[PDB]
């Protein structure tokens, strides 16, 4: 999965 | 063609889900050379984030398709997929460079010495868009945009630790994106986890003193932080 | 040629329907007949493009009616910009249809002819949606013509459960209801098509039952909304 | 709520 950002 | 109607047109474009026009209106407002209020700042941020996010989603889809068409070995198919990915990538890079020019020439420059909040906001934007440029760059230009994003993030984080509250959503989002840069861009899980946990703990230390709206705004980004932390294991 | 089609499929996967429409437009400009897959790709691409334009236009018109001379002038100018974009998309589709798609239909290719005439009626209806005053008249009449012809052909050479005929009846009833404000004729057409498809509902077998039942439920929904 | 088309 991709890291959650703003 | 004055500022009020330009901000109104940005809001219109947002309601009409036409984020290119919204970004154009806010670019004009910024090109008026006057500092942006919090509302205008958030409008510009939302516009350009939606634009770059649409381009990023398209690029992700096409690159994921390309990674399998490459393993299959079809020449014409991989050629067309690579060409389309490069088209979307050039669009993304153009949007990012437009944002970076607006930041360096207008936004960061017109910040007063005591305007630490706007400094942190604009430096976080610079780091974010240089990281977006890094997501698609290969070779020495990748290292260059990585260094640019690193410098922007570090300057923003220093100003934020000195003059901003740990529970402020700008500081929390800056720390979140900085940790994501450490993990996904630098492949440095140690410092990524360290920074994310430090931000989460500094926010926990003062979560009790927040208003309802502040509590919600901060706890959303803290949820994001701890989700990224659990993911990095 | 297949590179253009796979580029259109890539654009659809990337939710970039402008590029998909451009690729299918080039494929059409190759002056060769379109397969069922390519026909559906072209339809979907231009439908998504014009639908984004229609959604933006409806939002802007609702805001214009819901609301200072400068702000109102700015709203009207933005609505005019979106109107011009939508009319350009519709004119592009209509030129593609009149120059290549309908023109390359043989005298017996009733399915593709009904498909393209329904597309023509749809995009003339999309023109009439934003048209006001005198200029509206013509773009209504064209939409009535392309539908009407497409009706007769589909009435003569296609089964009532055919999804093309059912979708044509759906859009034709929608035209009669919203463009011409003739709810009696619209309800009559929709109910006739629905009951004709119901009478021969047993003819669908696991291969075309969904594509027909979805349009039949849309017909029923429009009928229950109108009455 | 407007009419449904295909």
């Amino acid at each position: 999965r991709r890291s959650s950002t703003s | 063609v004055d500022r009020e109607q330009l901000v109104q047109k940005a809001r219109l474009a947002e309601q009409a889900e036409r984020y290119d026009d919204m970004a154009a209106a806010m670019k004009n407002v910024t090109e008026l050379n006057e500092p942006l209020s919090n509302e205008e700042r958030n409008l510009l941020s939302v516009a350009y984030k939606n634009v770059v996010g649409a381009r990023r989603s398209s690029w992700r889809v096409i690159s994921s398709i390309e990674q399998k068409t490459s393993a299959d070995g079809n020449e014409k198919k991989i050629e067309m997929v690579r060409a389309y990915r490069e088209k979307i990538e050039k669009e993304l890079e153009a949007v990012c460079q437009d944002v970076l020019s607006l930041l360096d020439n207008y936004l960061i420059k017109n910040c007063s010495e005591t305007q630490y909040e706007s400094k942190v906001f604009y430096l976080k934007m610079k780091g974010d868009y240089y990281r977006y440029l890094a997501e698609v760059a290969t070779g020495e230009k990748r290292a260059t945009v990585v260094e640019s994003s690193e410098k922007a993030y570090s300057e923003a984080h220093e100003i934020s630790k000195e003059h901003m509250q740990p529970t402020h959503p700008i500081r929390l989002g800056l720390a979140l994106n900085y940790s994501v840069f450490y993990y996904e861009i630098q492949n440095a899980p140690e410092q990524a986890c360290h920074l994310a946990k430090t931000a989460f703990d500094d926010a926990i230390a003062e979560l009790d003193t927040l208003n309802e709206d502040s509590y919600k705004d901060s706890t959303l980004i803290m949820q994001l932080l701890r989700d990224n932390l659990t993911l990095w294991t």
